[PDB]
């Protein structure tokens, strides 16, 4: 079948250089156009420009003309689009597309590439507890702060405990770290005796804990 | 040079109802038009293209029609994988582009939110900044509003919020909102309040504690 593989996803700084491809496998490379679409965070589909890899020949989006270059290598099957200086404007998503030229729509996509561009370098979090009542439903969490880049990872009692589980998206503070809360709706009868500890992991940094999470006293 | 105009731009629909989105260009198009789907973490796919052909491998619940300048998608009767955001495209004339995209949620009855508020940890305020956070729990739809109060003072500019997914067994969202300040700021006043405004409920509810209270 028709495949198109993209590179993996790009942590940058402002003012650096990226060079990201996108390879076309289980049909002829050079007798297709492959379109790149930008989707920043929350955002729509942009067409940035497109290029027919048996010649090179390339149009661009009026947006995008002079912002990047898009290329090809047919020896390998592989298409680019590159940056010679990034901004964190550039922080999206990446899909590369086949374009099909009887009706001219894009019937294989890639499975994209998340560029993110950053002036804030790697953190690992800090996790503190969401405490619950210790005086029924009630809710308790983990606050995971002031990390850089995204992902991390969160379960609860190494993953025993899935019921009424809500892991938030993280987000994006001024100070270009982010902050994300996972919490758990549980009985309040079992505050006193049910241990409640969140597994938070920021591989970036190579950041793991585990905190246990109860009532407070006063 | 083409502007490609979609509506609405939000949908919510019971799961068998018939669903329309509508896509505009500022000129004709003759039938270059594609509609794509976008589930949430994945590529899009096409799903109709030349305005009304089904691509191989899409149920026939999908149709398109129109032609010119206006274009509809239609989803005959909605099944939860269905739940997604839709692009429509032109393809009639270079810059190719892209509707905005039309988000369809599913509908379920309307659900007041469970709210819940914790106050900073002391591990936390060590480090010179207080975050309080207020958890707003299974509610729908997902339209709500958090309003922070420090001894009755309305906060704004000072918070940023979050919303999960829609649940696939509940249909039901849930909502973090985190109040952040400095220390000595938190330490100054008592009161800490977070007041959640929802369709489902008919006045706004209200959790709060006084810094100290655990």
């Amino acid at each position: 079948e028709v495949q198109l593989v993209q590179s993996g996803a790009e942590v940058k700084k402002p003012g650096e250089s990226l060079k990201i491809s996108c390879k076309g496998s289980g049909y002829s490379f050079t007798s297709y156009w492959i379109g790149w679409v930008r989707q920043m965070p929350g955002k729509g589909l942009e067409w940035m420009g497109i290029i027919y890899p048996g010649d090179s020949d390339t149009r661009y989006s009026p947006s995008f003309q002079g912002q990047v270059t898009i290329s090809a290598d047919k020896s390998i099957s592989t298409a680019y689009l590159q940056w010679s200086s990034l901004k964190a404007s550039d922080t999206a998503m990446y899909y590369c597309a086949r374009y099909d030229g009887i009706y001219g729509e894009l019937d294989f996509w890639g499975q994209g590439t998340l560029v993110t561009v950053s002036s804030a370098s790697t953190k690992g979090p800090s996790v503190f507890p969401l405490a619950p009542s210790s005086k029924g439903t009630a809710a308790l969490g983990c606050l995971v702060k002031d990390y850089f880049p995204e992902p991390v990872t969160v379960s609860w009692n190494s993953g025993a405990l899935t019921s009424g589980v809500h892991t938030f998206p993280a987000v994006l503070q001024s100070s270009g770290l982010y902050s994300l809360s996972s919490v758990v709706t549980v009985p309040s009868s079992s505050l006193g005796t049910q241990t409640y500890i969140c597994n938070v992991n920021h591989k970036p940094s190579n950041t793991k804990v585990d905190k246990k999470v109860e009532p407070k006293s006063c | 040079d083409i502007q490609m105009t979609q509506s609405p731009s939000s949908l919510s629909a019971s799961v068998g109802d018939r669903v329309t989105i509508t896509c505009r260009a500022s000129q004709s198009i003759s039938s270059y038009l594609n509609w794509y789907q976008q589930k949430p973490g994945k590529a899009p796919k096409l799903l109709i293209y030349a305005a009304s052909s089904l691509q191989s491998g899409v149920p026939s619940r999908f149709s398109g029609s129109g032609s010119g300048t206006d274009f509809t998608l239609t989803i005959s009767s909605l099944q939860p994988e269905d739940f997604a955001t839709y692009y429509c495209q032109q393809s009639y004339s270079t810059p190719l582009t892209f509707g905005q995209g039309t988000k369809v949620e599913v509908k379920r009855t309307v659900a007041a939110p469970s709210v819940f508020i914790f106050p900073p940890s002391d591990e936390q305020l060590k480090s010179g900044t207080a975050s309080v956070v207020c958890l707003l729990n299974n509610f729908y739809p997902r339209e709500a509003k958090v309003q922070w109060k420090v001894d009755n003072a309305l906060q704004s500019g000072n918070s940023q919020e979050s919303v999960t997914e829609q649940d696939s067994k509940d249909s039901t969202y849930s909502l973090s909102s985190t109040l952040t300040l400095s220390k000595a700021d938190y330490e100054k006043h008592k009161v800490y309040a977070c007041e959640v405004t929802h369709q489902g409920l008919s006045s706004p509810v209200t959790k709060s504690f006084n810094r100290g209270e655990c």
